[PDB]
């Protein structure tokens, strides 16, 4: 089993010469298939010049991860790893390795050219390698641009924008990033605005049904361990149909938002190449 | 107590199904699940 | 009035036992402790009206 | 004691929601009176009366010796 | 329309209320007359003697 | 561990009670005990069948059976293979729900369609089959939130008012297939399901961030769209917004709050086993990635 | 100072409640004096406070003309 691809544009030396540098590349294809086109390859078919971050993973969770191997003429050898085999991944670059980090995929945020980073462009078509990250920078900037979606609301505070700038360095091992800022040109982007709203919808409508459940629970004792817990739940203190449909309101914003949680790994690191040139990984997913 | 000593728990089972095993945790931990609550009754600083 | 039958028959409720251990009466599961010394063996019995 | 009580459990409610922001050394001190605090209601008959009020003042009475440290 | 206030353009909506508001070359006369042809025929009515 | 599982027969079979297990080969067969030579009478999910007729404790008592892919019919002998983890084989529709390329697939207890093909396609002297579907994850899922909405609103309620809501919950719809659902109503495992939900909930609604929630009143005045009006409806009960609070708070107030949000959607998550790759043009068989 | 202070903050919050209510053709250049309506406050210094009210006026004044959408 190998996949291959077919790059109908004239390939010039200087580009295959840094095609050549991608011995392996975490290369996502939207469908598995015996040959394909590379108008298929990268993130770039999905590119929106509006939606921005989380339609980018959201689109990207579907992608079948695939290893590049070998380059022809005019086309591509990929191969798609086995799950639990070794394979030598290329990093994407901009966060140095360690031994026994956790990895996974993200959209493409750049700050200029990442350490590797050869670019490649074949007539108005650019192809964007997707992240390979450690698992904890993963959840910490998924919360710093999440609380971009809260904070970018109401710029004008000093202690706000101060606080943007605060939340905005990111930090690792000799690591200086800057994090992007989703909301480009005042407005909130359409995936933040969703997104903010899965979370502070059941914000409100947990904060004001959960006494009715835990009532009838409150009567009936086993540990008893429940019924302690509405104390608290007064402190920040009727209709049928509404009963109905709110609860459908409520884990209908809950799941969608479950995928912006969830972060499933797919290597792991272990012996490191040096100047962090390659690491092979246990393939997973 | 204030200070947080957590313990550690190697254990085998036959369960393959952590849908199950979270629950088969709930009634076991009643006093670690009530002392989840029990940080939220005293002291808001500091997420549990 | 619950309580005083629990007790005049002697048999205390283990604190409704675990919740767990409630789940898997379903499909079945002993609750009877074993008795310590049975130099009898396995006893039975059955009650009709 | 309509009016008079009608605005008892108000203060009481008061009580509460300020008792909540303030820190305390322990809440093992506050956690019991305070889960009485807001557990106040009021029997139908009016003698027991005497078992309403006067537990308030076992909890929120010593409450503000809390916020002093008073023994 | 861009009514103009003081040192101003802004904008403005004014909904139509009749089917008469539209402008001819969009419902010229001609159709309003035909379509009272078609209300004279359809409701059953004659002018008086 | 083993890699194939075989099985003993009692009645024989004739052209069609072997006709009938050949039409399943390459399906999958659910296992409760994993031995090198199981009894039929411990195959398929039939050894579970309770006369007080639930639904979610089937579910649950599904959730620890291995599953195993059919092969190879030599007769007289299921010949089941066990899957291996992180790779792929054919597997046939059995549930009836059309199914697209690169869908996430799970095993969920049968339910009537409602015409009822009623087709057993096997039984001896009163043992059967029956293989739990093969169904798409929202689908899957779905399900399990119309029970967990049927299982908070059965409180407190007269028993039109608990059938009412039920004429539209028990009628799913998807894909044009519709289907209706026994439920067990109240079955303890619901229960059960119900504490920790509620559980979450309390802890959803109180490690919220003092302007996380107030989000939707920041953007109520900010903004005006219908769905925003849908919004406005259910918040609200019958202007002025605060805001305060040092950056770094948010960091540890919004943290904790993701495993909450994990652990009030586990109940309705479900494992995956299946990912479609090459969907057949017949809308029977289907090669997928990962197994159990 | 006592009813001075006192309802000068009561009537600068309600002319920030009442002026998110109304929609403006944007929220750019009506955020930054939106956010000095609230953030203004009464500091124990004398001569700073009619920088803490004509700030003020810098705001709200501006928020009229937008209630009538001048220049």
């Amino acid at each position: 089993a190998n996949i291959f691809c077919t790059f109908d544009h004239k390939l010039s030396i200087a580009d295959v010469g840094k095609l050549t540098k991608l011995v392996a590349a975490v290369v996502p294809i939207p469908q598995r298939l015996h040959l394909i086109k590379h108008y298929q390859l990268g993130l770039h078919q999905f590119v929106d010049h509006t939606r921005g971050y989380v339609r980018l993973r959201g689109l990207l969770r579907n992608m079948t991860l695939t290893l590049m191997r070998r380059v022809e003429g005019n086309q591509i050898l990929l191969h798609v790893p086995t799950h639990g085999l070794l394979y030598t991944v290329l990093n994407t670059g901009p966060v140095t390795w360690e031994k026994g980090d956790a990895l996974c995929v993200l959209p493409p945020l750049f700050h200029g050219p990442l350490a590797r980073e050869n670019l490649l462009t074949l007539g108005q078509w650019e192809l964007v390698l997707p992240w390979i990250v450690p698992m904890p920078l993963a959840l910490e900037i998924n919360q710093r641009l999440l609380i971009m979606g809260l904070f970018s609301l109401d710029r004008s505070y000093e202690e706000v924008k101060a606080a943007v700038q605060q939340l905005q360095t990111i930090t690792f091992r000799d690591a200086t990033f800057t994090i992007p800022d989703p909301v480009i040109d005042q407005h909130l982007l359409i995936d933040m605005k969703t997104a903010c709203l899965s979370m502070s919808m059941v914000a409100n409508l947990a904060s004001e049904l959960t006494m009715t459940y835990v009532r009838k629970l409150a009567l009936e004792d086993s540990s008893m361990l429940l019924v302690k817990c509405q104390e608290l739940l007064m402190r920040l203190d009727v209709s049928p149909d509404d009963e109905i449909a709110r609860l459908s309101a409520l884990f209908v914003m809950l799941r969608q938002l479950d995928d912006l949680i969830r972060e499933q790994v797919v290597f792991t690191v272990c012996d490191v190449s040096p100047d962090n040139k390659s690491a092979t990984c246990i393939f997973k997913g | 107590g204030p200070e947080t000593r957590p313990g550690i728990y190697v254990l085998t089972s036959s369960i393959a199904h952590w849908q199950t095993l979270v629950d088969v945790a709930r009634g076991k931990f009643a006093r670690e699940r009530c002392s989840f609550v029990n940080r939220r009754i005293t002291r808001p600083r500091q997420i549990p | 009035v619950d309580r005083w039958i629990r007790h005049a028959a002697g048999v205390e409720r283990p604190q409704l036992l675990d919740t767990e251990t409630i789940s898997m009466l379903t499909f079945g599961s002993m609750s009877e402790r074993n008795a310590a010394a049975t130099v009898h063996g396995q006893k039975a019995a059955c009650e009709l009206i | 004691l309509s009016s008079v009580l009608e605005e008892f459990e108000v203060r009481c409610v008061a009580v509460a929601r300020r008792g909540y922001t303030y820190p305390f050394g322990d809440r093992g001190k506050a956690r019991d009176h305070l889960a009485v605090l807001d557990r106040t209601e009021f029997d139908t008959d009016v003698r027991h009366d005497a078992e309403i009020v006067e537990r308030a003042l076992v909890s929120a009475v010593i409450l503000a010796k809390m916020s002093v440290r008073e023994t | 329309t861009h009514c103009q206030e003081n040192s101003e353009t802004v904008a403005l909506c004014t909904p139509r209320i009749v089917i008469g508001n539209l402008p001819d070359g969009l419902a010229p006369g001609p159709f309003h007359e035909l379509r009272t042809w078609e209300i004279m025929e359809h409701m059953r009515l004659r002018p008086p003697p």
